[PDB]
Parts: C-alpha cells; structure tokens; sequence
C-alpha cells in the first residue's frame, strides 16, 4: 500500500522494528477467544477498538469453522459451541 | 566489621619525567604492590609539578616501563621546615580499591596540615 | 536504672520501652559481610553488644523503629564522633548521638542511633539468597511488616513456590519501591562522602531498610573533594534482588511517580542508547568499570557478559514491540522489497548488518535462501492476530484460519498381552504392572504447551561470582580441540529429516544439502560471520510412550541455522564425544563394561564417599538468558586462532537471534 | 483385571478415532478426557462407570452394526 | 495467629504476653549438664526450641512466671504423655499440657509447661561456680 511507504518515510533512518509493521498497516484482524467471559470484555457489539484503531466484525466461526451468528453468542447458549471462537474483522477509517 | 587494608606496601625512589625521555632518574616516589608476578607499582609521589611518564625497569630489569600518569594530586604535607607541597601521581586506569589502599597507606604514614 | 532510658531518649520525645532487660546488651542472629585479615565471607554471625529499645506509638501500641545503643573503645568513640561531625548533613545518614554514662565507677562510652529498623539490607538479601522453606521466618516477618501480604496467607500451603502459586511474584514485587529508595540514598551518601574527603568500604549490613546509613567504623581522612567510596561487594551482592523484586518498574511512569500513567513511547523509536546511559548514571554512578550499551563495542568476552548483565536489567523498562528484527525497504530490479538489516537484542543492544546493498539486479541461490528464510516478508504480508489463549507476545497470522492439531492414541498388541497373562503376569497388587501408555490429546494441545514459557523471567546475575565460575567451568573443558572446518569435512547422519519452515514445502534436508556446492556453503558461513539472519522455528508434537499425560513438543530449526552451526561447532563436539574418562560422559557406550568403567571413574578416590543426584524442574523452559549466553561463550572459547574478534561476536549474535528469542 | 479395562479403553478410543469422530470438536474433547481419566484410575468401579459413559458414544451412532458382531 | 497465644493459655487466667516475637521459637543462652555418648560436660549451650510467654499480673505489670512450649517428635510426645500420666500426682512436678496445632498443613506436636521461672538451678550453680 501507500501506508507502508508512509511509515517508512516517517522514520529518521528508514529502518523500523518488525513488530509494528502489521500492527500499523494490517487490514484484517483475527481474534481467538477461549470462553464467553473473555468475549464480553473485548469483542462486544459489531464494532470494537484495538491497537488504538477501530474495527468492525465481519464473520465469526468456531473450532470446526462453521459460521456463527452474533445472535447466539449469548451467556446461556454459550455451552453449546465449540469454544475457541475466531473473529475476523476489518480496519475502520 | 569490614576492614579495608590488612596489609599495605613499601616505598621506592625511581625515575620519572614529562615525556618518555624527559624521564631523568632518581626523582620519583613509587608505591608498589609487590605481587606474585613482580613488583607492581600503583602511585607516584613527587614535588615536581607534573610528569606524564615514569620509567622503571621490568621485574627482570629488561625494559624500563613507560607508564603514563594521572594529573598530580595537590596537598601540603608538613615537616620541621614548615609547609611542604607534594604531588601524588596515580597510574591512569586504577580501580577505586587501589586508590583507597594507596590513600590509606599514605595518609596513615605521612602528616598533612 | 531508668535514668538510662531517660538519657537515651535524648530530646526526641519518645515513649520508649526497653527490650534487652534492664541495662544489659542483647543477643541476636544477624547476617554480616566480614573481611578482616583472618576470616572472610558473608554469613550469619551472633551480634551481642547492643541495648535495643523499641520505640512506642500513641495509644501504647508498638511501632517498628528502634533505638540502638552500642559501647566500645574510647578511641572508637572519638573516631565515630569526628567522622559523624564531618558527614552530619546528607539525609542518607542516621542521626547518631554520643554521650557517656556510669554503671558503677565507669564513665563508659555509648553511641546511640535514632529511629532505625529491625533488619538491615544484608538480612533481606541473605534471606532471599539462602532460602529454605523449613525456617523462612525472618522473611515472613519482613513481608508481613511492610504490608506486602498478611499473615493468613502463609497457611496457603505452597505459598513460596514459583511454578505453583505464581502470585508470589506480585507479593515479592511489592518491595520494589523501598529497594529503589535504598539505591537513591546510597548514591546521595557516595556523593557526600566524596565531597567531604573520606575513604571507606561500603557494605550491606550498615543500612536500615529505609536507606539511612550508619556505622563509620573504619573510615579515614583525606583532603576534601578527593574521597573514594568503594561499592563493589554492595552492588555485586544486591544485584539479583533488583530483578526478583522488579525494582525499576517506577521508571516507566510519566515521571517515576507510581500514580501517573505510562509514558507513551512512539512506535518507531528503537535506539534507546542515551536512556540506558542516563539510567546507569542515575542508579549506579560510582560503579568503577566502563559500560557500553551496545555490546558491539565490547573488548573481550568478559566485557560482553559485564555489559549484557546491565542490559538485561534496563531492558525491562522499554516497550516490548521495539525488539526484534529491524527491517528496511530495498529495491531489486525495480521491485521494492522488505528485508531485515539488523536486530535489537534484549542483551546486546543494537546490531547492524555490514553487507547490505540497495538496488540489485539478480539474486543467486545464496541470497534467495537468506531472503526466503527471514520472517520479514512472512510477517509483513500477513493479518494481524490477537491470541488470548496465551500471554506471550503475538505477531501475525499467516493464513486465514488457525489449525488445531490433535494426537491419536496408540495401538494394541493383543497376542503379547494374552501371552503375558497366560504365563502369570499382571497380578493384582503386584509390583510390575502397566504404567506407560500412549496418552491422547485434544485440539488446543500445541498452544497449551507452548504457553509454558511464562515461567521464563528476566534474571540479573551476581556479576562477580559469575565471572569467576565461568573461569572454573572453562577449566573443566581444556582437553579438547575446536575451530572452524570447511564444508567438505562435516558429517551428517540421516540426510533425510525435515528442513524446518518454509523450506519443508519443497523437500527434506537432502535437497538443500545436495543442491548447494561447497562454494555456496562456505560463502554462507563467511556471510554469517559478518551479518545477522533471523529465522523461524516450527513447533512439532511428539508421539511416543510416556507416564505423564502432558503433551511434549520439540522445535525444528530451519536449515539456514544448522547448515552453519555445524561448521562452527562440529570439531569440538566430536572431540568431546570421543574422549574417555572425562567429566562429561557423552558418547561413552554403556555396553561391554562401559557402565563399570564410568562408575569406577566417577568413584575415583574421594575420602568418605556418599552419592547424590538432583533434578531441575522445567529445565528447558526456565533457563535464564544469561547462563545460555555464558554457555555459548564457553563453547566458542576454542576459537582463538581461526576467527578474529568481530567474527566471534557476530557468531554469538547469530546464535542468539536464531535459538534464544526468535519467532 | 483393571489392566483389562485400561486395555479395552485404548482399543475403543482407537475405533472411535478411526470412525472420524475427531472431525467434530467438543465430542472428541470429551472422549479424550474420559480415556485419559480411565488410564490413570486406581479402583475398578469408577473406571467401569467411565467406561460405560464412554461406550455410550459409540452406541449413539449408526456406523457400527452391532447386531452383526453380536453373533458370537 | 493469636491462636497460639490463646489456645495455649488453656484455662488459667488469660493474662499472657508473647515475649516471643511471634509464633516462632526463641534463642537464649543457658547452662546445661550434658552426657550423651559423644559430648559430655557442664557448660553454657544455646537452647533454641521454645516459645516463651511471659505471664502478666493485674494492673498490666509484669510478673516472673512464664509458660514454655516445646515442639519435637511425635514419639517424644507420646513418651512424655504416658510418663506424665504416671507421675501426675506429687506436687514436685510442673503441670504439663499436651496438644497439637497446625501452622500450615501440619498437625504438629506441642508440649506446654505452666508457670515456670526464668532460670533453673543449673543457671544459679553455674553463675556461682564460674564467676
Ligand atoms: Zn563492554
Ligand atoms: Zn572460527
């Protein structure tokens, strides 16, 4: 993209650590949540924030990789899902 | 509790000067730790203003050591002839321990103002 | 009688109660740091000459501040008198008080210290460096006194364990602030002591747990502004506690003020050199040896260890994203790339590659390898990932969905079982039985075992004793011979194993060991002798019999690492594996009497022999970095002629970045 | 005797796994749990009740036609 | 914590005071008469395994009678138990008390002597014969 070139031009020597490259130029996030509690603390509603930037949820799957609607991520329904949910999101501008 | 100088050292006169050759002979006062591997000197004491080099033959007397020196230390010992300025020359690159040891020996040996 | 208490209370109005009986001294067990001319060491002695008075608070409840009164020689009296008169200014000194008293016909000297503490730093350090859960009572008293945890905690059995009950880390961490104050006050005292022209050795057991010093027993005089305080044993013994208690954790706040937020370091900054120098000056001013923040400039290996230690300490302050490969944008035949040109070690500071070239035309095999093996492209072209199943730092996900690996159960040989029960085995209650099975694992088995690295914590080592034991260990290792070897002398058994990632997509190690002429291999060696090549490591699940149902994993290092580590180490390795009667007994077969010879050799001739053997829990996951680096240096010590000095440092850097802290 | 229970539990888990049960995810977790619990048990009774609870899985499906092998 | 201090006081006059620091033993210098097989003599040794509680008087002033509590082996416990049961009658014997307590997971033995004195005869004799 351009943004990679941007953050490289910003650097005072044109060399930057590796850990921050996907942290600041990625376009897709993937979250792995073990239970419902940890789901509540972070992936809440259809948008959330991580890495000081806003993300919008786009698909949710379970261990077997079968689509799960946000409706049934209840507290009570939770003991009926293969439980390490995998949430893929998109960078919101 | 914890003591810092069980043993001290002895004294020698030797050669020193402003440059490697300006080292003329018998005007230096050396404190020497006579260790396992030969007579190892630590500090130099003189009234000469400043001297950048001392010159002492090796433990086997082959070569005369070329040892650059600290900026001299300023203090005024006394004798029957009143005040007496002397200068203490450390071999540059000396840990705090040897500084402390040499200072203990000297200060306990010689009177100041 | 009570006139003694009335006098000792001096003018600071204390409701002060006596704790030795009437006017006699008291017997206690304290830890000291002794070096006179005849005895020497650091151990628990029996202090005896002190009348100790517990100072009291309002409401007649007790409070931890005490007055301590000593009696000794008159010459000692005048000496402490004059020296305290010299130093009576800097807040780091406890307010003494000199007076005299008569019991019967004895105007006897008496020195009183005001508002001390029950223990000194030496007691804390001794308790933490000589721990035994059978009598760790003084430690318990310190912790409950300073409001770390409260008494009822200590009945929670296994409170002291590390693998078990990890909250002990927080509990210990609560002492950081106080330990820090101690260091700051030591610096202030060293300042005043140089200014007032005083010479004397500083020790641990002369400092209350508030930093206030006391006890000028054998300080001496000199012209003002020319006094050298000695701080070797002090810092050298204190060191481990600094990382055990997370002392410097205050430094990361907005202004070293535990209430304020965290500093916002920017994401792009990675140099961090002057910060390390400034911290070193703020906390260790009078340490008497140079310190290079970037170990590239070190002199011999001992300076490498000396500076890497401080780097281990200071690197626990700065943000964790600013470590790892440093990438940059290079062009080949009009195409932009992203490759790594350096690293940023937690121990060796910053390292820059020497041979880097922008604007290339074509790449031959060697460069194709070293580019495909870097994690730079793989991470820069992947999705961000936030894995909450662990606590280790994530980086990126390569493909769209995470794989879940499972472990199948074993297979049953019914014929042999029927045989063995037919001949009368496996009886109820017998001794021999079935204890070794093929335990199965479910989905999130791999990650649940990789998570076991959380037992690896930064560890600061006592630098002086380490610098001695490294010499002795080296001496255990002077019967062999090592050095580089050309490509045409390596010996590879089973050229048919996996080649790590990503090379395992195109065949086993036979391919790469069979498609690179000797020139390319020697060129690769020569290249890593001047650069750094980070690599990726893959984690594989073992499948074999055992008697404990934890999964087990083994790491598969890429071919770029082994292909060169072999040429660097194989000569010494094979020389070790072919010596008899040594201490290391690798390579000595146990058949044809080998067991007997080994036993006879180890039982050489000790006078009154007993045997003994121990065990390290979590050996490969809990070893701290410093001892791994030390081991690598001891191994490389056999290279005094083949390599030159910068070559040896770059080999150390490569081995670290490849097998110590890589993706 | 107890060794016989451990052994047949090994064989049962092998059969289940080769009947593709590990494709589903929570079920395989439970089966692995019961198998590893049986392998470490000390007394026969509770091992037997875990054994029946685990056999219920194979019985709940229609891949193995027991009415065939139960011919003696 | 104030378990030891209380469940020790037993029943007689809850007017104790630790002259112990906590629930830990105390270090003192006493004179002993020692003949086991290897060492022998009459000298000052360093007794260590006793939690000593200074008993208090009315008006919260101190008084010289202490309770001394020891810990040792269980076999030692039963032995002292049965022998004290045998001899529990003649007024020449100090009223013991046997019980057990747990610090952490340990039902540990504990023997308590009631209303002793600070010193023994051996201390007086030693003081007067080694002046
Ligand atoms: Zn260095
Ligand atoms: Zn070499």
């Amino acid at each position: 993209n351009d943004a990679l070139n941007n953050i490289i031009n910003n650097a005072r020597d044109g060399c930057v650590p590796l850990n921050i490259i996907p942290l600041t130029t990625a376009a897709k996030l993937m979250v792995v949540i073990p239970d419902y509690n940890t789901y509540k603390n972070t992936c809440d509603g259809t948008t959330f924030t991580y890495a000081s930037a806003l993300w919008e949820i786009q698909q949710v799957v379970d261990a077997d990789s079968k689509i799960v609607q946000l409706s049934e991520i209840s507290m009570d329904n939770s003991p009926n899902l293969a439980w390490p949910l995998i949430v893929t999101a998109l960078r919101a501008n | 509790n914890n003591e810092l100088s069980p043993v001290a050292l002895r004294q020698m006169s030797c050669a020193a000067g402003t440059t490697q050759t300006a080292c003329t002979d018998d005007n230096a006062l050396a404190y020497y730790n006579t260790t396992k591997g030969g007579r190892f000197v630590l500090a130099l004491l003189s009234d000469l203003q400043d001297l950048k080099w001392a010159r002492f033959p090796k433990s086997d007397g082959t070569g005369t050591i070329y040892t650059e020196l600290e900026p001299p230390c300023r203090f005024v010992t006394d004798t029957p002839k009143g005040p007496k300025v002397k200068y203490l020359y450390f071999i540059k690159g000396l840990n705090n321990l040897n500084r402390g040891m040499v200072l203990g020996s000297l200060a306990a040996t010689v009177r100041l103002q | 009688a009570q006139s003694f208490l009335n006098r000792v209370c001096g003018v600071s109005a204390a409701r002060l109660t006596p704790c030795g009986t009437g006017t006699s001294t008291d017997v206690v067990y304290r830890a000291f740091d002794i070096y006179n001319d005849k005895v020497a060491g650091f151990a628990k002695f029996l202090k005896t000459n002190c009348c100790r008075f517990q100072e009291k608070d309002e409401d007649d409840n007790l409070i931890d501040s005490y007055f301590v009164v000593k009696r000794h020689t008159f010459s000692n009296y005048q000496h402490e008198e004059t020296i305290y008169n010299l130093l009576k200014d800097c807040p780091a000194v406890a307010k003494h008080d000199f007076f005299k008293f008569r019991i019967d016909g004895d105007m006897v000297p008496h020195i009183s210290r005001q508002r001390l503490t029950k223990y000194t730093m030496a007691d804390l350090v001794y308790a933490l460096r000589h721990f035994d859960e059978g009598n760790c009572d003084t430690l318990k008293e310190i912790l409950v006194t300073y409001n770390c945890c409260d008494d009822d905690y200590f009945n929670k059995k296994d409170w002291y364990d590390f693998v078990e009950n990890p909250d002990i880390l927080r509990v210990y961490a609560n002492l950081g602030e106080r330990v820090r104050q101690a260091l700051l006050k030591t610096v202030q005292f060293c300042d005043a002591m140089r200014n007032a022209g005083i010479v004397g050795v500083l020790t641990l057991d002369n400092q209350d747990l508030n930093g206030n010093w006391y006890d000028f027993g054998d300080f001496i005089q000199t012209t003002p502004g020319s006094g050298v305080p000695v701080v070797d044993s002090y810092y050298s013994l204190l060191m481990p506690i600094l990382t055990l208690t997370r002392a410097l954790t205050a430094e990361s706040h907005v202004d070293t003020d535990l209430t304020k937020p965290y500093i916002k370091w920017d994401l792009l900054k990675y140099d961090f050199t002057e910060e390390r120098l400034k911290l070193f000056d703020r906390y260790f001013k009078y340490w008497d040896q140079t310190y290079h923040p970037n170990c590239v400039n070190c002199l011999d290996d001992r300076c490498i260890l000396h500076c890497a230690n401080f780097n281990v300490l200071f690197s626990t302050v700065f943000p964790p994203t600013s470590f790892g490969p440093l990438v940059r944008k290079i062009f080949v035949d009009g195409v932009p790339f992203v490759v790594s040109t350096g690293y940023h070690f937690r121990e060796l500071g910053v390292v820059h590659n020497q041979d880097v070239n922008l604007h290339s035309s074509r790449l031959s095999f060697k460069e194709l390898l070293v580019y495909a093996a870097d994690p730079a492209m793989h991470a820069a072209s992947g999705n961000l990932l936030l894995d909450k199943r662990t606590t280790c730092f994530s980086v990126a996900a390569l493909t769209n969905n995470v794989a879940f690996q499972t472990v199948k159960p074993g297979n049953f040989n019914k014929d042999f079982y029927d045989f063995a029960v037919s001949k009368g085995f496996f009886k109820e209650g017998s001794s021999v039985e079935l204890k070794h099975f093929f335990f199965a694992q479910d989905g999130n088995a791999a990650i649940s075992d990789y998570d076991y690295y959380r037992y690896n914590l930064p560890t600061m080592c006592d630098i002086r004793q380490l610098l001695f034991v490294v010499e002795v260990v080296d001496k255990y290792f002077d019967c062999y011979d090592g050095g580089c070897i050309n490509a045409n002398q390596v010996i590879v058994n089973n050229l048919d194993k996996s080649a790590g990632f990503p090379f395992n997509k195109w065949g086993k190690a036979r391919l790469y060991y069979d498609s690179m002429s000797y020139e390319d291999q020697d060129a690769l060696f020569a290249y890593t002798k001047r650069n750094v090549i980070p690599t990726i490591t893959q984690m594989n699940l073992k499948y074999a019999i055992s008697a404990k149902n934890r999964a087990r994993t083994v790491a598969g290092v890429s071919i770029c690492s082994t292909m060169t580590n072999r040429q660097f180490h194989q000569k010494l390795l094979k020389s070790i594996a072919a010596t008899r009667g040594a201490t290391v007994v690798i390579g000595t077969s146990k058949f044809y009497g080998g067991w007997h010879n080994m036993l006879k050799t180890v039982y050489s001739d000790v006078e009154n022999p007993h045997l003994m053997g121990w065990d390290y829990p979590k050996c490969d996951r809990a070893m701290p970095n410093m001892l791994r680096i030390m081991a690598s240096l001891v191994l490389a010590r056999k290279h005094t002629t083949c390599c030159s000095l910068s070559h040896r440092f770059y080999r150390l850097a490569n081995e670290c970045a490849q097998v110590l802290s890589e993706m | 005797k107890m060794s016989d229970v451990k052994c047949t539990s090994v064989v049962l888990l092998s059969v289940l796994q080769q009947l593709r049960v590990e494709s589903s995810s929570k079920l395989w977790a439970q089966c692995v749990q019961l198998h590893n619990d049986i392998l470490l048990a000390k007394d026969t009774t509770e091992a037997f009740e875990k054994m029946v609870s685990l056999l219920s899985v194979l019985l709940s499906m229609q891949g193995a036609v027991d009415i065939n092998k139960l011919c003696e």
